[PDB]
RNA sequence: AAGCUCGUAUCAGUUUUAUGAGGUAAAGCGAAAACUUUAAAUAUGUAAGAAGUCCUUGUUUGAACGUGGACAUUUGAAUGAAGAGCUUUUAGUGGGCCAUUUUUGGUAAGCAGAACUGGCGAUGCGGGAUGAACCGAACGUAGAGUUAAGGUGCCGGAAUACACGCUCAUCAGACACCACAAAAGGUGUUAGUUCAUCUAGACAGCCGGACGGUGGCCAUGGAAGUCGGAAUCCGCUAAGGAGUGUGUAACAACUCACCGGCCGAAUGAACUA
RNA sequence: GCAGUCAAGCGUUCAUAGCGACAUUGCUUUUUGAUUCUUCGAUGUCGGCUCUUCCUAUCAUACCGAAGCAGAAUUCGGUAAGCGUUGGAUUGUUCACCCACUAAUAGGGAGUGAGCUGGGUUUAGACCGUCGUGAGACAGGUUAGUUUUACCCUACUGAU
């Protein structure tokens, strides 16, 4: 491999305007159906991407709290994070969460059966293997 | 290094003589006879003053140095059996069910019988070796007692009467139950 | 062979304007006068530049010991060129000549490190006369007051096929 | 660690408390025979005829592929050794980053290599460098630096490479 | 041994050897003392607490005791005839068996045979040494004193030391709940009788200072009148 | 581990003062 | 081979002498390693007398070519030996393997293409249990003697020789070796090397001390040296960490690290083989 | 694997000419068990009935050791090859999968191309596709298609 001032050097590059003129052309397209893509031209997308969520992910606890301190025999880890505020509302936050609980079974026996063979110990049968075709590598 | 001669000296009190042909020996005394070989061995024996007794190695390598201090120790031992005696006392711990340890001779052939190990149906038997004399104690609970002029017969024989007790596949932490060595003297005493 | 110690005494060549160059003596362990010439050169050649054709032998000699009747403690120096790097070596020999003691050893030598003549390099052999200075622990050993110890159980060279009597070993 | 406790850069307040001549890093990588590399691939009822290869060696290959007619084709390279993104590294820094390949410019042992795209060890390929964000005076900001890849991808599935900075 | 040898046991604690360096250091302050203070004693302690000599040692803070090796001592004062720093000072040091124990002062003899007499302090019976008591154990659970009180005031004894209690005291123990208990009373000691190593350490556990210390001093020497005295004191 | 060590500083120092001078003067 | 046109003091897989070259550097000192002179074989080339030397002075003072004269064998280093080239010509053969020594390019690891010298092919025989290339070895037929390499418990001719050491392998080793699995793991043994400690008593044991500010600060349901986080200081000392571990819900008690008494002379640590 | 970082050491002697073990940081795609329906060119033959034996690198049975091992059941490890290791479905293919019994359905070697076969060797017939001006051949795909020993020596099994 010769030496050369070429390499080193960066090769492509893009303009500042056309960064600014190709971020706002995300939220002009409009796809058209009848119309078909042929080329797509070579940009560097991750810079026009990245678009406006209104959530964020959740915090690190690894960082602040390892695993040795929150459970074990090392264990720094006196009370809970965050807590509840008062027993007014800790008992408002038990109570529609028994209901909530208690509507789950009554809706997952109406989805069912599987359960009640097992207690009358037996098992459906085998599925049929023609069924997979296909399917298969 | 190859050391060119070496020694131990045992020491003999008043109340034992011991005597030696070859490398057979024989402690005589108050309480009893005890005899060993040592042929084996390969050391030299010297008597000097009845008292004092010398054992040697002659141009030993280091392996056959170490049995030459052994010999010392184990003829020491002789003497101290046939005059202070050997004394174990094993003591028997049970949760729930009692152990029952019976002396039964069978055919005169002497034989400890434990039964109902806890909770089992089976009966352990474990021979007493000939020298060793087994009791159980006066007002203490759970404690049998061996004793004999041998060192090596009374704690072979303590040592077979817990492992016939051994537990299997229960944990240990959770069930405490067999027998053991609480401690280990001299019949006389009361040094 | 069995050795021979010698005197070698070599003094370069003479030159124009070089007249009587300086001599050097050593002292060589060695079989015979022919191999001592050659281990001359060797250790000449170290010290500083010099060749067999550059220069020249004077007077061969020798030596033997002064009183090879008295066992004497002899403490030997040596150094040789392996494995790795090279390291000393002090032994000390309880011997009646110095020529014993080096053979005795060589043998040592031999031995414990898988090593020749021509690698091992002896310093300087050293009488002790004063007991007392034997720092090693097996020579110090037979140096005890009225020393008595017995025959190491005496093995017997078998002359004889067939014997009639088995045979006491004695003792 | 006893012994050393018996005897007894500079950065902002934000950034502390915290943790992370023009030679080419490899000139003459060693030489690929060209029947190493391309395994003959024989076609017939009667295994008779040969004239296929099999680039076994790996490959970038485009964004833009699509294969050619099976009786077109000659020269296959399959679609399980086609790298689409390499594993660069920076001599400065010491960060590496999963960049996507955009080009394969330099191949050495030949120029048929470059032009069928074979990635090999000492190849130089035009990177995507956006996560890095190298910004040139002037303003402009980069996304296209070479690269040289640093090891065999035969002998392991992925592709590593040091940019050329 | 080249091999098959004793490997020590390693631990990585803060305190290191002194080794000589402090030992001289005591040479160096005896031999400074003996010029400056006038009076020499030598006191007989083989056994001590540290806060008995702390006690001993502030009730006079200029009047110096100088602790250390028996063998420092003989060497700092003369064990021969010839080598010595003051005259007739061998004599001293010939004389001494037990734990010195070494003082210098500037002070009055008839205040020191009279201090040591008079004083007295409580402590335990140690090996080899007969003490005026006995105790029988209670004989169903044992508490932490063992029968020095009201039990009602004391508490159970920590089953953690039951184990030592079997082995090592080896009087003869088993555990009901978590408390310590035996069935039949268990005597340790009897007056008039010398105390075997166990039987101290028993004394010991239970914690009965029913011993007392006393130190005690045969020798003494005086700079200006350069000559030994010799005086039975317990 | 020597015992005639302490000569041979003395015959190397001895050796030496030669070299020192007969080569000056 | 057929030959005959030389059998001349000429030839040589060689050394030495003189001179040339890589100038590696080891001598060596400069005038303040930078010199710039010079030395040992390591290796490759040239040269070392019969038309050979010198005097006289022609051709176009000197230089290259010459005209005419006088000068023989220690005749121009060593050692070897006579077998070199012709003119015709005419049989067979024209790619290949192994190792060694230089050298250029090389990595998973082999190795690749050049140069030379050996060995085999056409070649038996002794040894390596057996074997294209390994150790020895000048093939007519016999006899005697002495050896090579290799061997000497028995198979098997020849010491169950002599001498000094080392090694015990619950499937040692008897070796391909100047490698590979290789770098290390072992409370297996022996010999070394370099530091320490020691009759001001070491190393190992037991016995005694191991304390005061203090239950140091925050932390917390409780943490008193020992669930944790920051510091880790002063005093009295012979010595005693704001504590090495076991242990209590917390303390307690035991332990060590460090002093000390008893005992009495050598011992410890890390490396090399 | 690449690029580093610390440093017990090598480098003739040697800290900082270059190497360098054991540790250790970088991503190969979201930290809340969400799905993640990713199946992406093996250009070479194996696969199965019958029957024997061997290895251990142990799936089960035997005896041990260690784990918050209370039992009960299980996991991890040690000695161990004495003795077992199955029944079926699936070729729009099965280099695999599933469900069922079971103490358990461990992994291999010599296989059983002359003991017998099914795919593939594999020729003559034929059709469809692709390529070729064509004869034809192949990116294919589909269908039809005679090799038949022992009486010899040995081995093995029984028999004089």
């Amino acid at each position: 491999v010769q030496p050369d001032r070429r390499w080193f050097g960066n090769t492509r590059v893009i303009s500042q305007d056309a960064l600014q003129h190709f971020r706002s052309a995300l939220g002009e397209t409009q796809k058209d159906t009848y119309q078909v893509l042929l080329r797509r031209n070579k940009l560097p997308m991750s810079l026009l991407e990245e678009k406006d969520a209104d959530e964020s992910p959740k915090a690190r606890i690894l960082d602040t709290e390892s695993y040795a301190d929150a459970f074990g025999p090392k264990a720094q880890r006196k009370r809970p994070r965050l807590a509840a505020s008062n027993l007014e509302d800790l008992v408002k936050a038990t109570n529609e969460d028994i209901t909530k609980y208690e509507e789950k079974q009554v809706l997952d026996a109406t989805l069912g059966g599987n359960q009640e063979d097992k207690e009358n110990g037996w098992t459906s049968a085998a599925k049929e293997a023609i069924f997979s075709k296909g399917q298969s590598k | 290094m190859k050391y060119i001669q070496t020694e131990q000296q045992i020491e003999v009190p008043e109340g034992v003589t011991v005597s030696i042909k070859s490398r057979i020996v024989k402690v005589v005394g108050p309480r009893g006879t005890l005899t060993k070989n040592l042929k084996h061995i390969d050391v030299t024996f010297t008597k000097v003053n009845n008292q004092l007794i010398k054992v040697a190695v002659h141009n030993g390598g280091r392996k056959h140095v170490a049995a030459l201090r052994t010999v010392k120790s184990l003829v020491d031992n002789m003497i101290t059996g046939v005059t202070k005696g050997y004394k174990y006392k094993m003591r028997y711990v049970y949760a729930h069910f009692p152990i029952n340890v019976n002396i039964v001779e069978k055919d005169g052939a002497k034989f400890i019988e434990v039964r109902n190990f806890l909770g089992d149906k089976k009966i352990r038997n474990v021979p007493v070796r000939d020298g060793v004399t087994i009791e159980f104690s006066t007002n203490v609970k759970d404690e049998i007692v061996l004793s004999g002029n041998s060192v090596e017969d009374v704690s072979q024989n303590a040592a077979d009467l817990q492992q016939i007790c051994r537990v299997r596949n229960k944990d240990i932490r959770k069930f405490l139950d067999g027998i053991y060595v609480s401690h280990k003297g001299f019949i006389t005493e009361d040094l | 062979a069995h050795f021979k110690e010698y005197q070698v005494i070599g003094r370069r060549l003479p030159t124009e304007s070089v007249p009587e160059p300086k001599l050097f003596r050593m002292r060589i362990f060695a079989s015979n006068e022919v191999i001592a010439k050659s281990r001359y050169w060797y250790f000449l050649q170290k010290l500083h530049k010099v060749k067999k054709a550059s220069g020249e032998i004077v007077s061969i000699n020798q030596i033997n010991e002064a009183h090879p009747t008295k066992v004497k403690n002899f403490g030997v120096w040596v150094r040789y060129d392996s494995r790795s790097g090279t390291h000393n070596m002090y032994k000390e020999i309880r011997d009646v000549s110095r020529v014993a003691a080096v053979e005795t050893l060589y043998q040592d030598m031999a031995a414990r490190h898988r090593a020749r003549f021509r690698s091992i390099h002896i310093l300087k052999v050293a009488e002790i006369e004063k007991t007392a200075d034997v720092k090693r622990q097996y020579v110090k050993q037979f140096l005890t007051k009225d020393l008595k110890f017995p025959l190491p159980h005496r093995v017997q060279k078998s002359t004889k096929t067939f014997s009639y009597k088995r045979p006491s070993t004695f003792y | 660690a006893h012994e050393q406790s018996k005897v007894k850069d500079a950065l902002p307040t934000y950034l502390l408390d915290r943790e992370q001549k023009f030679s080419v890093p490899l000139p003459k990588v060693r030489g690929i025979s060209e029947e190493e590399m391309f395994k003959v691939i024989k076609t017939g009822k009667s295994r008779s005829k040969s004239w296929k290869r099999m680039i076994t060696k790996h490959t970038f290959v485009g964004e833009g592929f699509t294969r050619r007619p099976v009786k077109m084709e000659r020269i296959i390279r399959p679609s399980a050794l086609r790298q689409k993104k390499a594993n660069v590294t920076h001599p400065e820094l010491g960060v590496t980053v999963f960049l996507p390949i955009l080009a394969v410019k330099k191949n050495p042992q030949s120029p048929m290599y470059t032009q069928l795209g074979v990635l090999t060890k000492g190849t130089i390929i035009e990177v995507n460098v956006s996560e890095l964000g190298m910004v040139t005076a002037g303003g402009k900001v980069v996304w296209g630096k070479y690269a040289q890849v640093t090891n065999e991808p035969d002998r392991d599935g992925c592709v590593n490479a040091v940019l050329l900075v | 041994m080249p091999r098959s040898k004793r490997s020590k046991l390693v631990t990585l604690a803060q305190t290191d050897k002194k080794g000589r360096e402090n030992k001289e250091r005591i040479f160096d302050e005896v031999r400074e003392a003996l010029d400056t203070y006038r009076y020499v004693w030598v006191l007989h302690l083989d056994d001590v607490r540290t806060p008995v000599l702390q006690e001993i040692r502030t009730s006079w803070a200029g009047s110096k005791l100088i602790m250390g090796k028996r063998k420092v001592l003989q060497k700092a004062l003369g064990e021969k005839r010839e080598e010595e720093y003051k005259e007739n000072l061998y004599q001293l040091s010939k004389l001494c068996s037990g734990v010195t124990g070494l003082l210098f002062t500037d002070e009055d003899v008839n205040t020191v045979k009279e201090y040591f007499k008079s004083y007295v302090r409580s402590d335990y019976s140690r090996p080899n040494t007969k003490a005026p008591l006995t105790f029988t154990i209670p004989e169903g659970i044992v508490y932490s004193r063992g029968g020095q009180i009201p039990a009602e005031e004391d508490v159970p004894m920590i089953h953690s030391l039951e184990p030592t209690m079997r082995n090592k005291f080896e009087i003869p123990t088993k555990i009901k709940a978590g408390k310590i208990t035996i069935d039949s009373p268990y005597l340790v000691c009897t007056e008039g009788e010398k105390l075997d190593v166990r039987q101290a350490l028993i004394l010991k556990q239970f914690g009965i200072a029913a011993s007392e210390f006393k130190v005690k001093v045969s020798a003494y020497y005086d700079n200006d009148s350069s000559t030994v005295e010799s005086t039975n004191i317990n | 581990n020597f015992p005639y060590k302490a000569k041979i500083l003395e015959e190397i120092e001895a050796k030496k003062m030669k070299d020192l001078e007969e080569r000056e003067l």
